[PDB]
């Protein structure tokens, strides 16, 4: 009774999720660098967004955040291409800070 | 010490440069092989030749091919291929036939160690393509050990030396197919006009089957 | 007289064993689920070559078949355990710069070699003049990023095969895996995914080299008395 | 004397055909162990070719019967003002609750699908959940 | 076979054609 | 390479392998066959691969 990949696939919250367009997310702030954070949420890219300028200094490292997702992966064919290039990152919008 | 070198082509090329104008310089094929299989070519580019030498040399035992013979005297079937725009159709033969093949073909089959083959080059006649397109065609053969592998059957040979005498050459090593190949009643090959031509006598050339020093 | 002993009890006999090393023991389809090897590139970034190991698209992204990349990731595995074990020179190459840090402490750690900088033209076809004439190679070149960062494949995957070097290659869904001899289809992107990989990579290399310890002290002691 | 032709079959059968030949006067350290424990697929370079014509690849879309649930529910619902949380394997959003009550109530009998998804708003509604119709 | 394999059909989530402000209108 | 599809079948050994020599009774001989129809495929490989031998002898 060992569970397949099928079955893993199936369940998954990101199979569960759909598509990613305008679905809010928790994201993890892992990487900052000056005022760009980079969000993990779960997705085999991160996001980059600026800091907030409100409540600026809230956003640390390990920090959760809300965010509203755009694209997992910014991709795009471009004249003359013979494969999409991408930039290797997420698309969203961050929205804030999540908090209990 | 086992692979002797041998030189196919010596060429003075030349480049304009703004300051001294006309340059000379030299571009060498060589050739490589130590006889048993083990042949490889490159090419060599110096101002002296003397130093195209050394580099062709040098340089062609890094990028030897194996070649595999057929009872380590000629090739396990017939070769036809073209490279670029040089054609190059290769026979197996049998032992004592000797080589006759262009006369850069029977270098590089002697660096390979094959005896027995005929040889026809047709289209552009290019040293280089000559020699790249030879080597591609043999390296890329199929032995009957191979051939036995791939469609799990043996392959027998017949002789008319040994009249009826089924002679296994290679057999199987995974598990022996049961059914028998299909039997097309007319094969869909594509033939050689030049083959069928012989065959029927129609081919008259002065310069065909004369006799020549032994190769 | 004793050479042969020596490479029949040492050197042959572990090449006489499925897993010598034991080697599935270290992951599971379910722990290269989390750490969310399947995730691969959108269709529109997918290589010819890497649609024998996609499972399928969701929503234009691919699923790497973890069903393949356990099988692929067990051979990859015991090769890398058994070179280690032989003491051979395995060096990690990698460009993604997120990991550069990360790759070259795991290459200390286990005692091997990292290459996560600038390739240079020749390293390793013309490395006897850059290194010098009794320069020895890499035995193993293991690739945690099969591509550079123009998205091309590492220059170092083609010279590794010119020099004959057997290479392990994590491939993801944009990548070439013709000339990687034992080739991995996993993301090669989310750090869960590469951290996992070098924890494994690590493991293997570890434990081989202690295991080729263990063996020789026992070899030594019982050829005393 | 290794062969640097990369192009010319693979790293084992250059070297297994060298050794074979005499160029290579001992083995590299790493041929017994492929021999042993041989790749999948041998590595020979192969070169990339473009599709033509009516040439597809094989990869197909992941759908599952579920989908057509989850559609719909984002129609009618929009998407949960509650944040996916991707990180925990095991969350369960507003969606795949509506779907797992959307599924037991299949199973009860009931076939009609517009009849079978109004009855699912209203078991939720009684547990307590928030389903604002977006229109 | 198994159940949680994927099955063939169309898009679910395929969002409908876009239409000019005068699709439709003579 | 020779024209055509089976070039075979333009070659003297081929057209040799007719075993089909009519007594000298035989005067004229009418194919009637179809170009398409699942029944009538022999007599188009008959058309197309035994005629010429027949002629031949
Ligand atoms: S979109 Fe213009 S007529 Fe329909
Ligand atoms: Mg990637």
């Amino acid at each position: 009774n060992v569970e397949s990949f099928a079955s893993m696939l199936r369940h998954s919250p990101l199979t569960q999720m759909g598509p990613a367009k305008d679905k809010l997310v928790i994201g993890r702030i892992f990487h900052i660098v000056e005022n760009d954070l980079y969000i993990d949420f779960g997705g085999k890219f991160h996001c980059v967004c600026r800091r907030p300028e409100v409540d600026g200094e809230k956003y640390q490292k390990g920090t959760r955040v809300r965010l509203r997702l755009l694209d997992l992966e910014l991709t795009s064919r471009f004249l003359g291409a013979t494969t999409d290039t991408t930039v290797l990152e997420a698309n969203a919008v961050l929205l804030g800070i999540q908090e209990s | 010490e086992d692979f002797d070198t041998r030189i196919l082509e010596v060429r003075n090329v030349f480049t304009m440069t703004a300051k001294e104008g006309r340059k000379k310089s030299i571009r060498v094929l060589v050739a490589v092989g130590n006889g048993k299989g083990a042949a490889g070519f490159s090419i060599g580019k110096a101002t002296d030749r003397m130093d195209a030498f050394r580099k062709a040399k040098n340089r062609a035992v890094h990028h030897l091919h194996y070649i595999e013979r057929y009872e380590d005297h000629t090739i396990f079937h017939d070769i036809s291929l073209r490279f670029k725009r040089t054609h190059i159709k290769m026979k197996k033969q049998p032992k004592g036939y000797g080589l006759r093949c262009h006369r850069a073909i029977i270098t590089i089959c002697r660096l390979i160690g094959i005896k027995d083959m005929y040889a026809k080059v047709s289209g552009s006649i290019n040293m280089l393509s000559l020699t790249q397109g030879l080597f591609r065609g043999l390296s890329r053969q199929e032995t009957h050990q191979q051939l036995a592998d791939k469609k799990g059957l043996h392959v027998v040979e017949i002789r008319e030396e040994c009249g009826p005498l089924p002679i296994v050459v290679a057999s199987p090593r995974g598990p022996l197919r049961k059914d028998p190949e299909p039997e097309d009643e007319v094969p869909d090959v594509k033939l050689d006009w030049e083959d069928v031509k012989t065959a029927q006598g129609m081919k008259r050339s002065v310069w065909s089957n004369l006799k020549r020093a032994a190769t | 007289e004793d050479s042969t002993d020596f490479n029949d009890k040492i050197l042959n006999e572990p090449l006489k064993h499925s897993d010598f090393f034991n080697v599935k023991e270290l992951f599971s389809v379910r722990s290269l689920f989390d750490a969310r090897v399947h995730l691969g590139h959108k269709a529109g970034c997918r290589h010819r070559f890497m649609e024998p190991y996609i499972f399928g698209s969701r929503l234009d992204h691919d699923i790497i078949d973890l069903e393949q990349t356990a099988t692929h990731l067990q051979l990859a595995l015991n090769f890398t355990a058994h070179m280690a074990y032989r003491k051979g020179i395995i060096l990690f190459i990698s460009r993604n710069r997120q990991f550069s840090y990360l790759i070259e402490n795991m290459a200390r750690d286990c005692g091997e070699y990292a290459h996560t900088r600038y390739f240079r033209g020749g390293m390793l076809t013309n490395a006897r003049l850059l290194f010098g004439p009794t320069v020895r190679l890499p035995d193993l070149i293991i690739f945690l990023h099969t591509l550079n960062n123009i998205f091309e494949p590492h220059v170092a995957v083609r010279d590794a095969a010119k020099m004959n070097i057997p290479t392990v290659g994590i491939v993801d869904t944009n990548c070439n895996p013709c000339l990687i001899t034992y080739p991995v289809p996993g993301n090669d992107d989310s750090p869960l995914a590469v951290h996992l990989y070098c924890r494994l990579f690590q493991t293997a290399i570890t434990r081989a080299k202690e295991k080729r310890q263990q063996v020789e002290a026992l070899y030594r002691l019982q050829g005393q008395k | 004397a290794g062969s640097r032709l990369e192009t010319v079959g693979s790293i084992f059968s250059r070297t297994r055909d060298l050794v074979r030949a005499g160029v290579l006067k001992e083995k590299p350290l790493w041929f017994d162990v492929y021999d042993a424990f041989p790749p999948l697929r041998e590595p020979v370079f192969q070169r990339p070719r473009v599709r033509y014509g009516k040439a597809k690849a094989p990869i197909q879309d992941i759908w599952y019967h579920e989908d057509r649930i989850r559609a719909k529910f984002y129609s009618v619902y929009g998407s949960g003002q509650r944040a996916f949380d991707l990180f925990n394997p095991n969350f369960k959003s507003t969606c795949q609750r509506f779907v797992e009550k959307y599924t037991e109530l299949q199973k009860l009998g009931e076939t009609d699908e517009e009849k079978l998804f109004v009855e699912t708003g209203k078991a939720l509604l009684a547990e307590g959940v928030i389903l604002r119709r977006v229109g | 076979s198994n159940e949680d394999l994927p099955i063939s059909m169309e898009n679910p989530y395929k969002e409908p054609l876009k239409k000019c402000i005068l699709c439709g209108k003579h | 390479p020779m024209k055509g599809r089976f070039p075979i079948r333009r070659t003297l050994q081929y057209l040799s392998q007719g075993n089909v020599v009519f007594k000298d009774s035989v005067k004229v001989m009418t194919v009637n066959y179809n170009t398409h129809g699942e029944l009538g495929e022999g007599a188009r490989k008959f058309v197309f691969f035994n005629i010429p031998q027949i002629q031949y002898k």
